[PDB]
RNA sequence: UGAAAUGAGCGGAGUAUUUGAGCUGCGCACGGCGCGCCGCACGCACUGGUUUCUUCUCCGUGAUGCUCCAUGUUGGCGAUGGAAAUGGGGUGCCCCCACCCGUCUUGAAACACGGACCAAGGAGUCAAACAGACGCGCAAGGGAGGAGAUAUGGUUGCCAGUACUUCUCUCGUACUGAAAGGGAGAUGCAAAAUGCAUCUGUGGUGUGCACACGUCAAAUCCGUUUGAUUUGCCCAACACC
RNA sequence: UGCAAGGCCGGAAAGAAAAGAAUUAGAGGCACCAAGUGGGCCUUCUUCGGUAAGCGGAGCAGGCGAUGCGGAAUGAACCGC
RNA sequence: UAAGCCCAAUUAGUGAUUGCCCAUUAUUCCUUUGGUAAGGGCGGAAACAAAUGGAGAAAGUGUAGCCCUUCCGAUGUAGAUGUGGCCUGGAGGUUAGGACGAAGCUUAUGGCGUGAGCCUAAGAUGGACCGGCCUCUAGUGCAGAUCUUGGUUGGCGUA
């Protein structure tokens, strides 16, 4: 494997063109540490405050004909622990 | 003094080539050595094995032998080098010798502050 | 596909372009399609006879 | 009868002048403007040179070796000293006079003597007022003579 | 000086450039010049033609002194005068006297043109080199 | 113990690695040792006159240059 | 992949620096680097890339072979021409087989002090390379020479002497030895003295 | 001030100026006029052609087309395995590594080379757009022994020293109508270096008409070089 | 993020410019019929004409910058703290890779041999003969060596060094024959079983650096310089004599 | 005055047309000093002995040996590279 | 109603000729290194103090490479060669350090170098020598020779 790039399976997504609209958007994935460490907003907005952490990335390209799509985190590489489990796909950055 | 600004330092690779199972014989220094044998993984790239120093992994040359203040080590041993460090002192950062006495780092550091010469392993209470 | 670079190589470009537009054009295509299909068989018509 | 060139060759490698440390090729040359270990920024070697040195205060000295006297190591360098506020560009002059290819470094140089001499002032003003305010054990003074 | 020697760029390289199939061993070939009409045929034969056999007759007891004779040429007759006396020589005039015996040489041998006539004490000389010398313009008078 | 007899496996590419160099030109190493003898010595005898000829050639060339 | 089989034997080893520790041959070498970048003279290029090459590739010359080969040159040159400078990157020596020699103008690395004294007393000068830069930059008006390589004995001795047609002289300190087979039609065999080419 | 010498070089340099100015305006006109020159002759050429085959259809004739002149020839295999006889043909084509593109004259002595080497190359006869496309988007030039991609015609024309070779326009029409000076502008270019095609190719294995990719593809070789370039 | 924005794109200027398409003039090519007649899809030249449709068109900034570095916007975090960041280091865990080293061998992960750990030690050395490459001195000459001499016939020592000397010795400047023994220039005139004369001279020919006469082509910032070539001399070399 | 040969003095030279009428990542030649190797093995075609052999033995050429990488699940030699 | 075999397609009788996935291959971009490398610059242009645009610019094989632009190659056993390549003991020079702590020793002490290695930090380590640079020199670099000597060690609280 190269793990400079990941596959993200959508739900609703099954065709090559399907996966082409959703080439550029934000992709995070959710989870959460021991520790509650820094986040945006520590001081502005203590309610943030949480072990909960996430880490962001955009999709790049389609990956097949079946709309799975590939999608590079930004800087480092999504965690193996990840695998399985949720992503989150949004509608910015939007073009309609 | 602030060092002169120059472009993002790249550093191709981070690990270290280390010798060939160090890690199993605590007499094998982790100092690089070329293998040589006629059956070595190492030496016949193997995917899954360590790999080998080559010309390829030098470092770029515009960013060569900065330290991350962005200044260069230059090796002082007594107060008088300090001046040969006056001029390009935006480029090299003075380097106390280990075996410098205490009583001599003071006036060397007391010179510096004064030149304003960063020295890398001074007294980092001034400066602030 | 860079406009500077192929114009640089050939200034006539420009004139290339401006014919390639005619010829796209959907009422120039049509009038000359009329007039070619009209012309040709008129010529195939005397040249038989 | 042996130029500069010939003795470039002869000491470009090994010199007491020479300092090469951790790979770096410098000078402590009293009469190189720069610590570089060029032929043009040896004071020393060159039959022709100009310095820029501090002088007591906020003056700018310029010593010149101007090629007369050579061989007479005590007359090869003469001082002449600016007074405080000399323009930096009075100096580069007063250097170009005799090496006009120093012209440049020397303005740089006499930049930097006037800066240094305003900070080292500023330095000794604030370690004085810290030290107003310590008790020492010992003082040492030197005997009058 | 060790430290130029390949031993020291070999440190590391194991077999130190003798091979891992040939091996650095012993005496591969023979002591010396052993085989020299076996196995190493070619090598004597190519390039030191010659080396095995009989020649000649035999000299017991040489000695080189009685058999001493060295030659010097005319055109290098130069050599043995010196160059004031050389300037003032003209043919039909004055002219130095060269003792070869004393210079170290025995026989004038006579090739090329010779530079400065001169009367020449020699034990033996060419018969070409006396010629010349007597059209030149200069003699050459036996000595022992 | 048997071994291999003989082989021409790799000899043609090792030929080749550094080629096989062309023929001298015949204008090259043309010596005449060994040929016919009677036609041998008469043209030494023509070469000989001709290089008399090339000496006064040359001794008219030089005084030519010389007058002129 | 590029197929680039035998690209390395089209590379020729050809050296920039002077293997020679002398620093006025260094010197020369600037200059004349200098010379042969910015000047528009085949002689300049020349002599700077003769004063890189090793002392063997820099073959003495006589004072008899130089005075020929101007001679030579010096007939069929106009009368109101000035004769070249005889210019050679190497030693010059003098020959005692030539008493008389013409006034000659000659530049060289080295003179030997029979030779220099023998130019001086025939009425001519010798130059340095220095002097010859400043009196022709581009060498004109100059007679570029060489030395003579092909009668030493390391080349007398190359090439194997028990061949057919070889003339080469072998290795050996007795002379007496290496006499008899091989080299006699009396002892097996003599080596024959030539072979067509 | 100013010293003598650089006021001397300052005023060659001001001329300097004035005549690269002039000369690169001399330049664009005359590969403007070029340019107009080729593309009517192009056209012409091929209305020409059109009414001939009109002409003998009308009557129950038959045209026959020229044999192209130009082939258009790209390795389609690595360097591993290949005979000496077929190594020094591609060699000497200029195809020393995958997917390297040359222009070739054919002709009986070319065509000959080109078929004792099918296995490793394609090639077929290209298309005026074929030939501008790998001219101005894969064209270099060897000056002074370095690949430089053509960027003006100035380089061109320095690189040629040619009169009938001037502008980018000339090398595309040397190289399309096989004119006096084909050998000499596809030798001053570095042989072609194109990318794998897009789509991939069928079998590199097997010939074009056995429905694999190393055969002649006459004129769909430029369908082909068209996913390449 | 404009620290030289070369732009059909940036800045000015003007409603023009000429590409193609239609429609057509003459000549010539082209095609069908057997001499010049018919046709001509619309090829070539007049850079033909008509502008009915379709286009934008032109001009513009050298470096007086040899090189490197240094110039946005919006929030978050950071207001000197056991702080915030980035990099490094440590340990664990995920997903994917990954047969034990050294050795002989065509072939080693091998059911082929040496292989429990660590420390210290452990293997191309010295001398002589020759050769080639490269550095240095001198050069038809180079160099000793042994030994003397005195600064030193002095000084614990530095001083077992350095400084100086050689009618010698040695390697070369000459080579050949088993030996007795002989022993090499050119040119001219002439053919004498040692022919005469002259001494600034490559023994001759072919190919051949530079340099000197010119002569073409390309490019010039118009000063030239990048090639090629004629002739002369040809250096070093190579080949025939 | 012919022939053979070595030269000298002149002449002419699409510097090699046209007819499919070459191409070149073509600096040609010349030396000097040396190392390792001189057990091989495999394969497409040709091929000898043998019932045959992962057997022995050759030819032309590729390859392994000396070399991994991407493929054929696995394989020194196969495919791709 | 293959996920088998033979053939044939690329979203399908619709309107045109690249379905998709994996390389140390290709194209291209960045960086290193070496060239039979290709070029340009190197006569300091002018002007410019601090308090409050900068720095450099070496005629050069090789260095922290004189600087800049450009092009091409880059694997490899046996083997060759090179390295202003690394390291060790000693000598001739030069320049420094040390009782305010030398050598040696210790490390989740970081920094630098593709690498051999170098340097700093800490020792709640040590107690008197020693570093850099040019040259000279040698008993000069260890993982394993059923290698030598010394110590240790699982087997084992076992037979
Ligand atoms: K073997
Ligand atoms: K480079
Ligand atoms: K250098
Ligand atoms: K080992
Ligand atoms: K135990
Ligand atoms: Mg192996
Ligand atoms: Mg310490
Ligand atoms: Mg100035
Ligand atoms: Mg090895
Ligand atoms: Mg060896
Ligand atoms: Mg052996
Ligand atoms: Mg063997
Ligand atoms: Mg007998
Ligand atoms: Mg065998
Ligand atoms: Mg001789
Ligand atoms: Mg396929
Ligand atoms: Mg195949
Ligand atoms: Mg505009
Ligand atoms: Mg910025
Ligand atoms: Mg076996
Ligand atoms: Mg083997
Ligand atoms: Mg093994
Ligand atoms: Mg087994
Ligand atoms: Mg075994
Ligand atoms: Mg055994
Ligand atoms: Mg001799
Ligand atoms: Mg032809
Ligand atoms: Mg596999
Ligand atoms: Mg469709
Ligand atoms: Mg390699
Ligand atoms: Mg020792
Ligand atoms: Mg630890
Ligand atoms: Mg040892
Ligand atoms: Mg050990
Ligand atoms: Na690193
Ligand atoms: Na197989
Ligand atoms: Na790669
Ligand atoms: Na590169």
């Amino acid at each position: 494997q190269t793990k400079q790039t990941a596959l993200v399976r959508v739900e609703n997504v099954n065709t090559r063109e399907d996966a082409t609209w959703y080439v550029g958007k934000r992709v995070c994935y959710v989870y959460h540490g021991k520790k509650v460490k820094r986040c945006v907003r520590w001081s502005k907005a203590p309610a943030r405050r949480s072990t909960t952490r996430a880490l962001w990335g955009r999709v790049t390209r389609p990956h097949g004909n079946a709309g799975m799509m590939r999608v590079k985190f930004n800087g480092a590489s999504v965690p193996a622990s990840a695998i399985g489990r949720r992503i989150r796909v949004y509608l910015y950055p939007s073009q309609i | 003094v602030k060092p002169t600004v120059s472009k993002a330092i790249v550093k191709k690779r981070t690990k270290r080539f280390t010798r060939h199972r160090y890690e199993l014989f605590p007499q094998l220094s982790s100092s690089w050595r070329k293998p040589r044998g006629e059956d070595s993984p190492v030496r016949r790239r193997y995917k899954g094995q360590k790999a080998m120093p080559n010309k390829g992994y030098g470092s770029d040359r515009a960013t060569k032998y900065i330290t991350p203040s962005g200044f260069r080590n230059f090796p002082i041993n007594n107060v008088e080098d300090l001046y040969m460090l006056v001029m390009q002192n935006r480029k090299y950062a003075g380097v106390i010798s280990h075996t410098v006495g205490a009583r001599k780092r003071k006036a060397i550091v007391r010179k510096a502050m004064e030149l304003d010469v960063r020295l890398a392993n001074g007294n980092a209470k001034l400066r602030k | 596909k860079n406009r500077r670079l192929r114009l640089r190589l050939n200034p006539y470009v420009k004139r290339e372009t401006a014919a390639a537009k005619g010829m796209r054009n959907v009422a120039n295509r049509d009038a000359r399609r009329k007039a070619k299909l009209a012309r040709v068989t008129k010529a195939k018509k005397a040249a038989t006879k | 009868s042996h130029s500069v060139d010939l003795q470039w060759v002869l000491v470009r490698q090994n010199s007491r002048f020479l300092q090469k440390r951790g790979g770096i090729r410098m000078s402590n040359d009293p009469f190189n403007n720069n610590g570089n270990w060029t032929k043009r920024h040896c004071g020393f070697l060159n039959e022709k040179a100009a310095v820029v040195k501090p002088a007591k205060g906020g003056a700018i000295c310029v010593t010149v070796k101007d090629g007369s006297s050579n061989n007479k190591p005590r007359q090869t360098y003469k001082k002449t000293v600016h007074a405080a506020g000399v323009r930096a560009s009075d100096v580069s002059r007063a250097v170009a006079a005799v090496r006009p290819d120093l012209a440049d470094v020397s303005f740089r140089r006499a930049r930097r003597m006037a800066c240094i001499a305003s900070r080292t002032a500023k330095v000794a003003a604030a370690r004085k007022a810290r030290s107003e305010k310590i008790k020492f054990s010992r003082k040492s003074a030197r005997a009058k003579r | 000086p060790t430290r130029f020697k390949k031993c020291r760029h070999q440190r590391g390289s194991t077999f130190c450039g003798y091979g891992r199939v040939g091996k650095h061993r012993k005496h591969e070939s023979g002591r010396g010049n052993a085989g020299g009409m076996h196995h190493h045929r070619i090598n004597f034969d190519k390039y030191h033609p010659g080396y095995f056999g009989k020649l000649g007759m035999d000299h017991y007891h040489r000695k080189k002194n009685p058999m001493w004779k060295p030659t010097i040429n005319l055109n290098n007759l130069s050599r043995l005068i010196a160059a004031e006396e050389a300037a003032k020589a003209a043919k039909g005039g004055t002219l130095p006297v060269v003792d070869l015996q004393s210079s170290g040489y025995a026989k004038l041998l006579g090739n090329g043109h010779i530079q400065v006539p001169c009367i020449v004490k020699a034990r033996y000389v060419s018969k070409l080199a006396d010629k010349k010398i007597r059209k030149a313009g200069g003699a050459v008078v036996l000595q022992a | 113990a048997k071994s291999k007899n003989h082989t021409n496996h790799n000899q043609s590419s090792k030929n080749h690695r550094n080629g096989i160099k062309g023929p001298v030109p015949l204008h090259l190493h043309n010596s005449k040792r060994g040929s016919w003898l009677p036609a041998l010595v008469n043209a030494r005898r023509v070469r000989k006159h001709n290089q008399k000829a090339a000496l006064k050639k040359r001794r008219e060339r030089i005084a030519a240059f010389a007058a002129k | 992949g590029v197929d680039l089989t035998g690209i390395s034997k089209k590379s020729r080893v050809i050296r920039h620096h002077t293997y020679s520790t002398n620093p006025y041959i260094k010197l020369l070498i600037k200059l004349y680097k200098f010379l042969a970048k910015r000047t528009s003279s085949g002689f300049n290029k020349v002599v700077y890339q003769r004063l890189i090459k090793s002392r063997s590739n820099r073959a003495p010359i006589s004072l008899s072979r130089i005075a020929v080969v101007m001679k030579r040159k010096a007939v069929f040159t106009a009368k109101s021409k000035a004769a070249p400078i005889a210019v050679v990157v190497g030693d010059v020596l003098d020959d005692v087989r030539m008493a008389r020699i013409p006034a000659m103008r000659v530049c060289a690395l080295r003179f030997s002090k029979s030779a220099r004294q023998s130019i001086v007393a025939a009425g001519g000068e010798c130059l340095t390379f220095d002097q010859l830069a400043m009196i022709a930059p581009t060498g004109k008006n100059t007679y570029l020479l060489r030395g003579r390589k092909s009668g030493r004995e390391s080349v007398r001795h190359f090439g194997a002497s028990g061949v057919p047609g070889s003339h080469s002289k072998p290795y050996a300190t007795n002379r007496g030895k290496e006499t008899k087979r091989g080299r006699r039609t009396g002892r097996s065999y003599k080596r024959k003295a030539f072979r067509h080419v | 001030k100013r010293a003598a010498f650089k006021q001397q070089q300052t005023e060659s340099f001001k001329k300097a100026v004035v005549a690269r100015k002039a000369a690169k305006a001399a330049l664009k006109k005359t590969a403007y006029l070029r340019a107009r020159k080729y593309s009517r002759e192009y056209r012409g050429a091929e209305k020409k052609l059109v009414t001939l085959r009109r002409q003998a259809a009308s009557h129950g004739n038959y045209y026959l087309e020229a044999k192209p002149k130009v082939a258009v020839v790209t390795r389609i295999r690595g360097i591993a395995k290949v005979n000496p006889k077929q190594r020094k043909i591609l060699q000497l084509l200029r195809l020393r590594q995958i997917f390297n593109t040359v222009f070739v004259k054919m002709n009986k002595p070319m065509e000959n080379m080109l078929r004792a080497v099918e296995p490793y190359i394609a090639y077929g006869y290209p298309s005026l757009a074929t030939v501008r496309a790998m001219v101005y988007k894969r064209g270099y030039l060897k000056i002074n022994g370095q690949r430089v991609k053509i960027t003006d015609n100035q380089m061109i024309k320095d690189k040629y020293n040619n009169v009938d070779i001037v502008c980018a326009e000339d090398m595309v029409n040397q190289i399309y109508t096989c004119g006096k000076h084909f050998r000499t502008v596809t030798h001053g270019m570095w042989p072609f270096k194109l990318a794998p095609p897009a789509g991939g190719m069928r079998q590199k294995r097997r010939h074009f008409v056995e429905g694999g990719d190393y055969g002649n593809r006459d004129t769909l070789i430029n369908r082909f070089l068209a996913r390449m370039i």
